[PDB]
């Protein structure tokens, strides 16, 4: 087993948190840098990625650190967005974050994909005439 | 001098007093005209180069 | 209508893609088979500032001086400003050299050999089927039902942000690609495709795909449909534009020129259009379209 912790450490004033409103992760807990710390839920190694994005828009970036136990996600607001936050200004539509955790052995129930945020940010919307989104 | 890529000459008259320089149509696939200038000048620097790129996201 | 085919035979067979090729004859094109494991050059693309042929199709080869022979880089470019069209595919078994810088070189960039992508939530574990559900572009092919394509192993592609690119089809949201070693090295997500086209100014078209196994004669039940469409895509045989004469005049029968525009006053505009399927030049009906009267900054 082990257990996976998360972290904005933003450079603003945003994202507000909502939660996740088989196999299922049990909770998630905030300590208010700014952990975001779960509790433990697995089901195998060796596929580990987290997806912050939308999917209705088919526009996703993906993260897939690991310091193996314990896990950390960090995700930075200011360098590792470049015109995901552009799209999710204009219309407001949560944004979302999701874990995936499989592998091959033939386990299907032990497999995870599902959300365990929704959270909402507001930095600015700030078109530079950055033309590079539609 | 270096060369340059965007233009190229035309005519030029006899005691090199007044040359005249024509704007080159734009590349036909995207490519920028430095680029492939480049491409067509410089047949060395060969290599293999197995390595991902870093780009942004197609939206 | 001359097309040009490029066949190894150490791989595979030329006769395992054979349903669609002679149907392909159907419609009055002529084929030229060629070879590759055969010392001989024979193939002049170009003969005197004259193109020869239409249309190249090839097959997945493992590199080698041959290829590099027939038709190296240069060639493909100058062939391909000239309105030659192209399908080309790959294999993770065996990605060619040229065929890798050519396609980097116009902005689509694939994975190489060793780099295999795989799924863990598929309903088959040994081949990759991907469901009808991801086709992004309408106007080449719009699945009618729910079908499920079957590829085998397979690569990806990951490319750039241009105004030519029209990718079709797309990976699964749940996918990544591994190669000796163990990450996501090249391509995750649905940020790899897997079918792409490219189109040009002075309009001309090629595509790739990522898998081998996708025009066998065995697997011809699961995708029949959508390999005859690519291959009318591919080769200018459907969605293309005619534009007819526009004219603007007075609000009046007057031209302007016999009564050139003062500061302000009426005019109309007027344009026509036209759609081609193959046999016939029929209307197109498209409810968007827009005018622009601009000097250097759009006024309407
Ligand atoms: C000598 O030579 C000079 C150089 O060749 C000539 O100078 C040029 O003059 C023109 C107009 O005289 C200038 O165009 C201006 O540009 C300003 C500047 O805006 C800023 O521009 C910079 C780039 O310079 C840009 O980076 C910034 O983002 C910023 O936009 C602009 O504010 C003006 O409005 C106009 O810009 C456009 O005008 C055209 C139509 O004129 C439109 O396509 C466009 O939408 C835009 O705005 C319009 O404004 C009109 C009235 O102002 C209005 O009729 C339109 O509907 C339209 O939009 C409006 O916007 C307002 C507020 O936003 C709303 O209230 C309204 O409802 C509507 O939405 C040009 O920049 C300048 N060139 C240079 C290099 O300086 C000079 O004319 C010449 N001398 C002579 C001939 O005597
Ligand atoms: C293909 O190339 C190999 C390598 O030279 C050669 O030995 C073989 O005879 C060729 N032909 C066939 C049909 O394999």
């Amino acid at each position: 087993q082990d257990v996976h912790v998360s972290f904005p450490s933003t450079a603003g004033k945003s994202r507000v948190m909502i939660g996740k409103v088989e196999t299922v992760p049990t909770t998630i807990t905030v300590e208010d840098i700014q952990v975001n710390f779960a509790i433990e839920s697995t089901n195998k190694p060796f596929q580990n990625t987290l997806l912050i994005g939308l999917p209705n828009k088919n526009l996703e970036m993906a993260f897939e650190p690991e310091i193996k136990s314990m896990y950390k996600y960090r995700i930075d607001l200011a360098k590792l967005d470049a015109a995901l936050l552009q799209e999710a200004s204009r219309s407001p539509e949560p944004i979302k974050a999701t874990l995936i955790l499989a592998s091959s052995t033939a386990k299907p129930k032990e497999n995870l994909f599902r959300e365990i945020l929704q959270l909402n940010l507001n930095f600015d919307v700030d078109h530079s005439d950055s033309s590079l989104v539609d | 001098v270096p060369p340059l890529d965007y233009f190229d000459e035309v005519f030029t008259s006899e005691n090199w007093m007044v040359r005249i320089y024509q704007l080159k149509k734009d590349d036909a696939q995207g490519r920028t005209l430095r680029d492939v200038g480049e491409l067509t000048r410089s047949s060395t620097k060969t290599r293999r180069s197995i390595k991902r790129p870093e780009l942004g996201l197609r939206v | 209508s001359r097309t040009l085919v490029l066949y190894d035979q150490s791989t595979e067979p030329l006769e395992e893609y054979s349903v669609y090729l002679k149907d392909l004859e159907q419609r009055n094109y002529k084929l030229e088979y060629l070879d590759i494991n055969s010392t001989s050059t024979t193939v002049d693309l170009y003969d005197k500032e004259q193109r020869l042929f239409d249309n190249i199709i090839v097959f997945p080869t493992k590199g080698g001086k041959n290829l590099a022979r027939q038709i190296p880089v240069k060639q493909l470019i100058k062939f391909f400003e000239n309105e030659g069209n192209i399908l080309c595919m790959s294999s993770p078994g065996a990605v060619p050299n040229t065929i890798r810088l050519f396609l980097n070189e116009l902005g689509i960039y694939p994975s190489p050999k060793g780099h295999v992508i795989r799924d863990y939530f598929s309903p088959s574990s040994e081949e990759l089927v991907v469901s009808s559900n991801h086709l992004l572009n309408k106007y080449v092919y719009n699945a009618r039902k729910s079908e499920d394509f079957v590829f085998g192993e397979s690569s990806a592609a990951l490319l750039e942000n241009r105004e030519q690119i029209v990718p079709i089809l797309n990976a699964p949201r749940t996918s990544f690609t591994e190669s000796k070693g163990k990450c996501n090295s090249w391509t995750s997500g649905s940020q790899g495709f897997l079918v792409v086209g490219f189109q040009n100014l002075n309009n001309a078209r090629l595509v790739w795909i990522g898998s081998s196994d996708f025009l066998k004669n065995k697997n011809q039940d699961s995708n029949q449909e959508f390999a005859k469409e690519l291959l009318k895509w591919t080769f200018n045989e459907k969605s293309v534009i005619k534009s007819v004469h526009a004219v603007h005049s007075h609000a009046d029968g007057t031209s302007y020129d016999e009564e050139p525009y003062k500061i302000k006053d009426k005019v109309i505009y007027s344009v026509g259009f036209s759609e081609w399927n193959g046999e016939e030049w029929l209307p197109h009906i498209a409810d968007d379209i827009q005018f622009e009267l601009r000097q250097v900054d759009p006024y309407y």
